[PDB]
């Protein structure tokens, strides 16, 4: 089934990464960061572009053309929003094994089609959309996160929010502690990759021996993960587990129907302290998340 | 994005959704001047807000219901002269409430029995659902609540769409018996098609009506818009009348700046919704109350700068200004430069704190120090929060 292609979350320096919207602005972009990096960039694609020569590297028309030409195992989204949906499409078509859609914007509607076959097939793991990426410190960089600070480490990171996700990593480098694997798996509510993907990444990874989950009010997915780590992060190989939660100061917003509160039935109080019921230490300060986790080191004698 | 009930009443009737017939009235008078153009037995009145709850609701004039109904036109005026310009408070909406303007004024139906239906993307099912209760209403939370059981769902598949057994059994369940299941069924696949073709998250009907004369009418229309949908849906944007929020939102909207307000005087910036609420947090640690906060994302303009602390020092609640921008595309000395342009090519009369971070923000802050105005620049978000919060006293 999808939960399969799980593991394919996990890159490293052997994926050979391609990137699709290649020539657009972005895609040339955070491909010459990608490539300052170290990332492994074999190409990319551009529709009606195909065999120019983009950043020194091979251009191009479909994904399988660039794929099987170039061996590919990941490849990172900068389509537009009105045909992202179709470029991830090709992408699970091509049977890539990573894809990671950084474009946000995506209808609902495209990303439900997405999903749908998405969830039918085992080859192709998605992240996003709607996310900055994922990111080995030091190894492999696909996405938009600055990759000047990360230091590879002991901690994953899963986050749920965008730019707030660079706080967790910038500060896990300075106390010293470092990334293993930080994902981001994006703001949409239709997406590839959620907490639990991650924290089952995480907890079977000897690499990752504490982690960092950052979500914010809305939805139900903060409550989702707190049952997880309930279930698999409880008892002798417990992996200290922190997280800090947004908005738990934003007002409250305008409503239009009663839908949602017969699904609910939220944020801030409800995720806090599920959360912590599942034995996660949940920092109120956003500025405090690498103090926080470091001192859980301390506390359980793991520095 | 939502619209006014009578906004999307007509996207109902101009696909097949049966719905009573109105008349929009803009000023108290024509109100019921309308109800007469209309000509029927009885009347009812709806204030058109953003906003669900109105018949439990408490206009500030002290009328007791926002939705009323009578044989009389000549009360149909005198309701409505009552309602248009107050503030109509529902549960839904804050304290404040929500100013009325517009009035409908339809030609009411008689009610034999109330359902309630939805139709909406749901993250848990993975795609649209059919959502309804035979018991609906305006107390369809706390039957929803105290019998959560009364509750059908029906997970519709988007490939192959409302299928004829699905939309026959959400009848039965609502209990639609008769001729009248057929009938329901068809407005419930009429609702499925309507609700992919304008890409609506919600659609909600409350009361999912059953007349006496045997007729199912959707008496309530509540829809909520898919923004990413925008760019197709163009017909459907351009029906939002943007007068309700602040005029200074909708302005910030014509640079893709997302903007919120709040009770404060520090006015923050930052680029990412859920750092930019985590922003909010941490200034409320440190005894600061945010004002608001512009949300960029991701992209960097020169042009968006400029305006950027235009909106904010426009608002005369503000006393200081906090930046903080942690991963722009830019290399942010470039930006740094654009704070320092925007600051002069409009002076401020507030502090203003800064704090960045990415591609080479050693020099970047160098053009912030050696500038001349008034900029303090911030090594963290803890740093951020504690200049900000002193810089009002
Ligand atoms: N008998 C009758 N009652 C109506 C009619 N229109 C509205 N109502 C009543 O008004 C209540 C509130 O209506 P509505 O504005 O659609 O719902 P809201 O979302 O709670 O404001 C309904 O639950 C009905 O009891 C009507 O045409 N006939
Ligand atoms: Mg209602």
């Amino acid at each position: 089934s999808y939960t399969a292609s799980r593991k394919h979350l996990y890159v490293d320096k052997n994926t050979k990464v391609i990137c699709q919207g290649f020539t657009g602005k972005q895609g040339t972009f955070h491909s010459q960061q990608a490539l300052e990096y170290g990332t492994n960039l074999v190409g990319g694609t551009t529709p009606g572009k195909g065999g120019k020569t983009h950043l020194g590297l091979p251009v191009f028309n479909t994904v399988k053309e660039a794929k099987e030409q170039t061996g590919a195992t990941a490849s990172v989204i900068y389509v537009p929003p009105p045909f992202a949906a179709a470029a991830i499409n090709e992408a699970i078509d091509a049977e890539v094994p990573l894809v990671v859609c950084i474009t946000e914007g995506i209808p609902q509607q495209d990303m439900v089609r997405v999903k749908h076959r998405l969830l039918r097939q085992g080859k192709t793991r998605l992240i996003g959309p709607n996310c900055p990426g994922v990111i080995n410190p030091g190894e492999c960089k696909i996405g938009i996160m600055p990759g000047h600070i990360h230091k590879k480490g002991r901690i994953g990171i899963v986050s749920r929010s965008g730019t707030l996700t660079y706080e967790a990593v910038h500060q896990t480098t300075q106390v010293g502690l470092g990334q293993s694997l930080c994902v981001g798996i994006g703001g949409d509510p239709f997406n590839g990759t959620d907490f639990t993907d991650c924290l089952e990444i995480f907890l079977n990874d000897p690499a990752t021996e504490g982690i960092i989950l950052i979500g914010e009010i809305g939805g139900n997915a903060e409550e989702n993960a707190a049952e997880f780590l309930k279930q698999h992060n409880s008892g002798p190989k417990s992996k200290p587990v922190v997280s800090f939660i947004a908005g738990l100061t934003a007002p409250p917003g305008r409503r239009m129907g009663h839908a949602g509160a017969i699904i609910a039935g939220g944020g801030a109080k409800e995720k806090i302290t599920a959360l912590q019921s599942a034995g996660v230490v949940v920092s109120m300060s956003p500025a405090q998340l690498g103090t926080t986790i470091y001192k859980e080191f301390e506390k359980r004698k793991m520095l | 994005m939502n619209l006014q009930e009578y906004q999307s009443k007509k996207l109902m009737s101009d696909n097949g959704v049966k719905v009573q017939r109105f008349f929009v009235a803009d000023t108290a008078n024509e109100a019921l001047e309308a109800a007469k153009r209309l000509n029927a037995k009885e009347i009812v009145l709806k204030a058109q807000i953003l906003a669900g709850g109105r018949g439990k609701g408490v206009f500030s004039s002290g009328l007791k219901g926002g939705v009323h109904l009578t044989k009389d036109p000549e009360v149909v005026g005198q309701l409505a002269k009552q309602m248009i310009g107050y503030n109509l408070a529902t549960k839904q909406t804050p304290k404040e409430g929500v100013k009325v303007n517009k009035v409908m004024v339809a030609e009411a139906l008689d009610i034999s029995r109330e359902t309630y239906l939805a139709i909406l993307m749901d993250r848990s099912c993975n795609g649209p659902v059919l959502v309804g209760s035979p018991q609906g209403g305006v107390d369809i939370e706390e039957v929803a609540a105290s019998n959560p059981e009364l509750i059908f769902k029906e997970q519709i598949d988007i490939i192959e769409g409302i299928k004829d057994s699905q939309a026959q059994r959400m009848a039965e369940n609502l209990g639609f018996l008769g001729p009248l299941q057929n009938q329901a069924a068809d407005q419930i696949k009429k609702l499925y098609n309507l609700f992919l073709k304008i890409d609506a998250t919600q659609v909600e009907v409350n009361p999912f009506g059953e007349t006496p004369e045997g007729q199912v009418v959707c008496f309530d229309a509540k829809i909520n818009f898919d923004d990413n949908a925008e760019f197709r849906q163009k017909d459907i944007f351009a029906m939002d009348d943007k007068s309700e929020n602040e005029p200074i939102e909708n302005e910030a909207a014509k640079y893709d700046l997302k903007y919120i307000g709040l009770d404060g005087n520090i006015a923050c910036f930052v680029n990412g919704a859920g750092l930019a609420m985590a922003t909010c947090d941490i200034i409320f640690l440190n005894g600061g109350k945010p004002a608001n906060f512009l949300d960029l994302g991701g992209g960097v303009k020169e042009s968006q700068v400029y305006q950027a602390f235009k909106l904010l020092t426009a608002d005369p609640k503000v006393e200081a200004i906090l930046v903080n921008i942690f991963g722009g595309i830019v290399n942010c000395a470039i930006i740094a430069n654009g704070i320092t342009k925007a600051c002069r090519e409009l002076e401020l009369k507030v502090p203003l704190v800064v704090r960045l971070e990415g591609t080479n923000v050693h020099e970047a802050q160098n053009i912030l120090t050696n500038s001349g105005l008034p900029i303090t620049s911030a090594v963290d978000l803890e740093d951020a929060a504690k200049k900000a919060v002193a810089s009002v006293t």
